[PDB]
């Protein structure tokens, strides 16, 4: 009885919330990991294949975004008041050391830095700059809003993410856009329905 | 260390005909990729400012087509085409290369009247002569008590100019003791001013109140 | 004192069922007999390797001449179908100084200890513990298969 | 109405499509009503105190009016109050009620019921202004964790009628809530029924199985029964449900009260019947997360207890298999005097794969989420509705 | 505008003390922006930057809570805002400051507060103390105690830091 | 031992007495309430309840009920495992013509059954 509607009248949508942090992965290139939507206790750690859509797997991590950092790659998660932590494995969400005692390190995230390096806006338009031999390749009418850019592959899978609006994400690759995003929607307090509908006897017997 | 400096002070434009504004630091502000790091920014009156303009040659979101920017290295010019009465308020530059400053300061002035008199409240006594709606920005407000003078206590608010018509208003206030106050029968608040022709007198005498 | 460490393996291996998620499949720890820490002990789990392999470590436990403490574990998936689907595990403190583990076979629906009362009652399967835990699939319906099939 | 302010419409078929999308500015959103039975306007509150007027049209829709309200607090929650004279009660933070009375949207008590964790507490609204009527506040170490209302639902059947021809006469009074009181120095989980008029208790019943107190907890409120769920651990450490329903009285022909003829009722004396119970209880495999039941256009088909687990899965079951006054199959044989197909007892539930909604969906819903129920025509389906993180209708 | 900032501080401040202040954010992604604070003192001028990172990287000329997304100030009288600007290089932010906040005053000042008091005529208030006072259902600049006159072309005076609220008609 | 005063308040102007009960743990484990003292006066309206045991024990609103002088009602005391009273409660019983007073302990739940372990299936099958 399911298999002839199974997708078909199922209606779910996947929300990632504003991100936070895109981490790249070291193998399979084309594939990132998201820290988002932070709150008092979790957050939601997700990985994400950057020449498409298509969330690949998300988990609620209850730690906070701080407590959240590289190997000296392995995600080594660690509370603060105790020193529970915990390591997981990058490109498949293996468990792969737990312990009490004593976090292995960390190191801080590094901060973009995207200027100077890679980009150069000037006339409501972005140039992609070579390091040296500023050749300015890849130029791209800006958008409507711009925010940021999220994040920057230069190498043979090139792809780009745009933090257009506010909430809103675009990716583009080698430049052409491949995907577009909203999370807008992360956070359903209240609800409403609309509905949506259609719209002397002798001359009766006569018309 | 970086030091900014506007050109003009003050600008009064009329509307409809292009404006512009320039900017001048000592060091230069060219960065290596070609980023210039230079801001504008409107503040209207009583308000947080506004971003304008947003690195050199950008423009920030959710502003008009109206404005535009140039510029490189030490000099940087912002240009509105078209001038609005919208368009009224301080401008500032910033320069983002090492820590901000707002040097700055300029003052577009587009403005290149009815009178009121209100009586004295219940209670000490404070009489009040609003001088509304009126352009010229020019007016010297006197008082006339008994054809005799009363200087002292004078105290004027101005506002600044609307956003629609930009038509000035000020009021000006003479505060007397009660026991000072009641001594005498009739006031008149006296204006000279430019719009109109001949400086004109409103009176009361107690009367009411 | 001495805290004590499950290990396990979910197979995967004699199947061809190689294109799993990982974080489908969650293993679950509860502490049912004798505690005193004013709540009992409870973990949640997960894989560490392709192989399936699965670890819960420094667990309390209860210390004494003789004295025991039981876990239950809650194996459970949204892909599979997992043959023993609770398993009761057994820490005791022996007299010369070792740690003795047990592990047993129980089911969805059944009392874990008898009722004092019957005599050599029925005993539940004991199950081999000493390289790993081996939990497995039905060999019958290795997927969950949701979807009811139609004509 | 999302978390920030963003309002938007999905259409429920098409794979839920935006139609249209409007931003506020009112930097968190609280609740959101229809003013009036037109179903044309929308007000929606804010948590700083202000509160917005938007028109919906079939285009992208217009925000009409922002204002702030009398008193400039943070919002906690809104409670519409009667339709008809488009009023509503406000509770801000710092617990102050301020009834308000917006526009025309272009003794006949009015009462209110307000609860909290430290526990239920009612109101009464009086020539526009509320006054605190009575209390029921749990102790220092006790804390209320769940609480339901009796929902209103279209009558059909006044009684549940037995083979051999005789009827219970379900008990139906309208004004009653339900809710759990979770007791640490006891390890106790008491249930109450109470009547939310005057605060009469009416039933008190008390679980000393090991209680958690960690793992979620839930209660649901039907027409004429109480359903609730919690962890435990004393007879096997597995989720348990447990049913009560409610009857005028057990002989199998009486009304002993409810007389109908001319005699209308006063309950705020106090002088209505009193219930009389039925009891069982059931094991769950799977923590649940939370409940709802779901709503047709006349309350005919069977309730379907529908539930949240902590997986993420949906999963319902009819009310039919939750069966209080049930027997252990071999006493339901031979026994004409049972129903019509008379369900057994049958205290262990397995879960059915072909009840789990979401098929093969991950379907995360966060932490704080919504099941909620939209009736419609062709009165055999009802849409369910998941909100929170991640949205999702079947 | 959905991402905009909202303040909490202190209005009246004897000499030698400090000046707590504290924004709060109520839209996306705190980490990605510098949050700065900027003066106006009164006599048509403005400088400061206070920046600060999401991983603290202070770059004075703020203090920093990522658990609930507000950053705070403790340290003249004027005004002070919160502001959010570009962070394209790594350590040092490139300004471009947008959603300014809705900015506070602070008076630095000897005496203590005082009511406003309402004298009808339009509505006129008496010596108040500090500024400033928001007449409702136009507005000249107050003068200085302070006094502010309000014209009719009625008088719903209010002031958070005396907590006074008075209604009047013309 | 525990004295119980009841006493209806005008919800604005003060608690007017209206009776006074005493809580006895007459057995070891079941407590019994008698009626020390009710004074009969005239009542009509709507008013809110009070109840306070001296020490440890005040409700100041267990309920809110139109009264009618020749009261019918039931004060049911509400107490748990370890005797205290726990919640006051007042309803209507028909036939008092008086106010008398009633303990009340929780009727504890279902406790549904499991399948057990079967009797010497060990030499046997
Ligand atoms: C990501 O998408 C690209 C293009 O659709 C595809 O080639 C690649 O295999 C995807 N990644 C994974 C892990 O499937
Ligand atoms: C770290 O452990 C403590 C233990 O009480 C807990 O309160 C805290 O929430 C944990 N850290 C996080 C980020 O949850
Ligand atoms: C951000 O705002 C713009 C202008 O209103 C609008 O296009 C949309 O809301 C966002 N941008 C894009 C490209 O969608
Ligand atoms: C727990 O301890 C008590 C006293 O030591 C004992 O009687 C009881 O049997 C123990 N529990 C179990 C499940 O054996
Ligand atoms: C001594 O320890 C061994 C394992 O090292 C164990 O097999 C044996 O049972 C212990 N002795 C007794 C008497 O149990």
């Amino acid at each position: 009885v399911f298999s002839d509607d199974a997708f078909i009248t199922d209606w779910q949508l996947a929300n990632l919330g504003p991100w936070e942090k895109v981490i790249p992965d070291s193998r399979d290139r084309n594939r990132v990991l998201i820290l988002s939507n932070p709150t008092e206790t979790s957050c939601l750690v997700s990985s994400f294949n950057v020449s498409s859509g298509q969330i690949l797997f998300r988990n609620v991590l209850p730690f906070t975004i701080d407590e959240i950092q590289l190997d000296s790659n392995a995600m080594v998660c660690v509370n603060s008041s105790s020193n529970h932590w915990q390591k997981y494995d990058l490109h498949d969400w293996f468990l792969l050391e737990e312990g009490v005692d004593n976090a292995p390190s960390t190191t801080i995230l590094p901060q973009s830095s995207y200027l100077n390096d890679q980009v150069s806006i000037k006339n409501n338009e972005l140039h992609i700059l070579d390091e040296q031999s500023k050749l300015a390749e890849w130029k791209l009418e800006l958008p409507q809003g711009f925010n940021k850019v999220e994040y920057f592959h230069r190498e043979d899978p090139l792809a780009l993410v745009l933090n257009v609006n506010d909430t809103q994400y675009m990716g583009f690759s080698a430049l052409i856009p491949v995907w577009q995003r909203d999370e807008w929607l992360t956070n359903v307090v209240d609800y409403a329905v609309l509905d949506v509908f259609d719209s002397s006897l002798w001359n009766a017997y006569w018309l | 260390d970086v030091v900014m400096t506007q050109s003009p002070l003050s600008l009064p434009v009329t509307p409809g005909e292009p404006a512009s504004i320039s900017c001048r630091s000592s060091q230069t502000l060219m960065n290596r990729n070609g980023n210039n790091f230079l801001d504008w920014y409107l503040q209207k009156p009583g308000q947080s400012p506004q971003l304008l303009i947003y690195l050199g040659s950008n423009r920030a979101p959710g502003v008009p087509d109206r404005f535009s920017g140039s510029g490189s290295g030490t000099d940087f010019t912002l240009r509105i085409s078209r001038v609005e009465p919208e368009d009224v308020g301080v401008y500032y530059c910033m320069q983002a290369l090492q820590t901000p400053s707002f040097g700055g300061g300029t003052k577009v002035e587009i403005r290149r009247p009815s009178v009121f008199i209100f009586p004295p409240s219940d209670e000490t006594a404070s009489v009040v002569c609003l001088l509304n709606n009126f352009y010229p920005r020019e007016a010297k407000v006197q008082w006339k008590v008994d054809n005799a003078l009363q200087s002292g206590n004078s105290q004027e608010s101005v506002t600044e100019q609307d956003s629609k018509d930009s038509t000035y208003s000020l009021s000006s206030t003479l505060t007397l003791s009660k026991a000072d106050y009641e001594k005498h029968k009739v006031y008149a608040c006296e204006v000279t001013h430019q719009g109109l022709s001949s400086p004109v007198t409103k009176s009361f005498n107690r009367g009411e109140c | 004192a001495r805290r004590g460490t499950i290990k396990g393996r979910l197979d995967l291996a004699a199947s061809n069922i190689t294109g799993f998620v990982s974080t489908r499949t969650s293993f679950k720890l509860y502490q049912i007999g004798n505690f005193s820490t004013e709540y009992p002990y409870t973990s949640t789990t997960m894989f560490q390797d392709d192989e399936g392999n699965f670890e819960f470590a420094n667990l309390p436990l209860n210390d004494g001449v003789n004295e025991t403490t039981y876990y239950v574990m809650y194996p459970a998936s949204m892909d599979f179908n997992l043959k023993p689907n609770r398993i009761l595990i057994e820490f005791k403190n022996l007299e010369n100084g070792t740690l003795q583990l047990n592990a047993f076979k129980n089911f969805f629906g059944r009392e874990y200890f008898p009722s004092k009362d019957i005599t050599y009652p029925e005993k539940l399967q004991s199950m081999k513990v000493h390289p790993y835990i081996t939990v497995e699939l039905l060999h019958k319906a290795p997927i969950r298969s949701y979807l009811q099939a139609r004509n | 109405l999302t978390h920030d302010g963003f309002i938007g419409g999905l259409d429920m078929v098409n794979k839920g499509q935006l139609i249209w999308k409007l931003d506020l500015e009112i930097d968190q959103g609280v609740k959101m009503f229809w003013t009036d039975k037109n179903h044309d306007e929308l007000v929606v509150f804010s948590h700083d105190g202000h509160y917005l007027t938007i028109e919906v049209t079939k285009d992208q829709p217009i925000i009409k009016s922002r204002s702030p309200l009398s008193e400039r607090k943070t919002v906690d929650s809104v409670i519409r109050l009667n339709e008809h004279d488009h009023q509503y009660l406000i509770k801000f933070e710092d617990k102050d009620h301020l009834l308000f009375k917006l526009n025309p949207g272009k003794s006949s008590h009015i009462f209110v019921t307000e609860h909290d964790t430290n526990g239920i507490y009612g109101y009464i609204i009086e020539n526009d202004t509320v006054k605190q009527t009575w209390k029921k506040a749990v102790n220092s170490k006790e804390k209320m964790v769940a609480y339901s209302k009796r929902e209103t639902t279209n009558l059909n059947t006044l009684g549940i009628t037995l083979g051999d021809k005789s009827v219970l006469y379900k008990y139906l009074y309208p004004n009653l809530a339900a809710y759990l009181i979770a007791n640490e120095e006891h390890h106790t989980i008491t249930f109450n029924l109470i009547d939310t008029i005057t605060g009469e208790i009416l039933i008190t019943q008390e679980h000393k199985d090991s209680p958690d107190f960690r793992f979620p907890m839930d209660i649901v409120f039907g027409e004429y029964w109480v359903v609730y769920s919690y962890f435990s651990s004393e007879p096997v450490p597995e989720q348990k449900l447990v049913v009560v329903e409610l009857y005028e009285s057990l002989t199998p022909d009486e009304r002993l009260s409810n007389s109908s003829d001319n005699f209308s009722y006063d309950p705020l004396t106090g002088h209505i019947n009193k219930p009389q119970f039925q009891t069982k209880q059931f094991i769950f495999p799977e923590i649940i997360k939370t409940m709802s039941i779901s709503k047709t256009t006349d309350d005919i088909t069977t309730k379907a207890i529908v539930m949240e687990l902590e997986n993420g899965q949906i999963t319902y079951i009819p009310k039919l298999l939750l069966n209080a006054r049930g027997k252990p199959a071999e006493e339901m044989a031979k026994d004409k005097k049972k129903e019509f197909m008379a369900t057994p007892y049958t205290p262990v539930i397995p879960i059915n794969d072909n009840f789990i909604i979401t098929h093969f969906r991950n379907l995360l819903p966060g932490s704080d989420s919504q099941l909620i129920s939209i009736p419609t025509n062709l009165e055999s389906t009802s849409i369910i509705c998941d909100l929170g993180l991640d949205v999702f209708c079947t | 505008a959905q991402v905009q900032l909202q303040q909490w501080g202190a209005g009246l401040l004897k000499p030698s003390e400090t000046l707590s202040l504290t924004c709060a954010v109520y839209g996306g992604s705190f980490s990605g922006y510098y949050w700065s604070w900027i003066r106006q003192p009164p006599g048509k001028g403005l400088e400061w930057i206070g920046e600060i990172n999401h991983s603290g990287s202070t770059n004075y000329n703020v203090d920093t809570s990522k658990n609930q997304f507000s950053l705070k100030l403790s340290s003249d009288t004027a005004v002070y805002y919160c502001a959010r600007g570009l962070a394209g290089r790594g350590y040092y932010g490139s300004g471009s400051y947008l959603r300014w906040g809705q900015g506070t005053l602070v008076t630095v000042s000897s005496a203590s507060t005082k009511g406003p008091s309402v004298f009808p005529l339009g509505c006129l208030v008496k010596d108040y103390f500090p500024e400033p006072v928001t007449v409702s259902w136009h507005t000249f600049p107050a003068v200085l105690l302070y006094s502010l006159s309000s014209v009719v072309t009625i008088c719903n005076v209010n002031h958070k830091p005396s907590n006074t609220k008075v209604d009047k008609k013309v | 031992a525990d004295i119980l005063q009841l006493s209806y308040s005008d919800d604005a102007k003060d608690a007017i007495p209206l009776g006074t009960f005493e809580i006895d743990s007459t057995s070891d484990g079941n407590v019994t309430v008698t009626t020390v003292n009710i004074q009969d006066v005239e009542v009509s309206g709507e008013y809110c309840l009070n109840a306070q045991i001296e020490g440890k024990l005040d409700m100041p609103c267990f309920s809110y009920m139109k009264l009618r002088t020749p009261l019918k009602y039931d004060l049911i005391v509400d107490v748990d495992e370890d005797n205290e009273v726990k919640q006051v409660s007042l309803s209507y019983d028909e036939t008092n013509d008086a106010i008398t007073a009633t303990v009340r302990y929780p009727e504890a739940g279902p406790t549904a059954p499991v399948t057990k372990l079967k009797k010497k299936t060990k030499t046997y099958a």
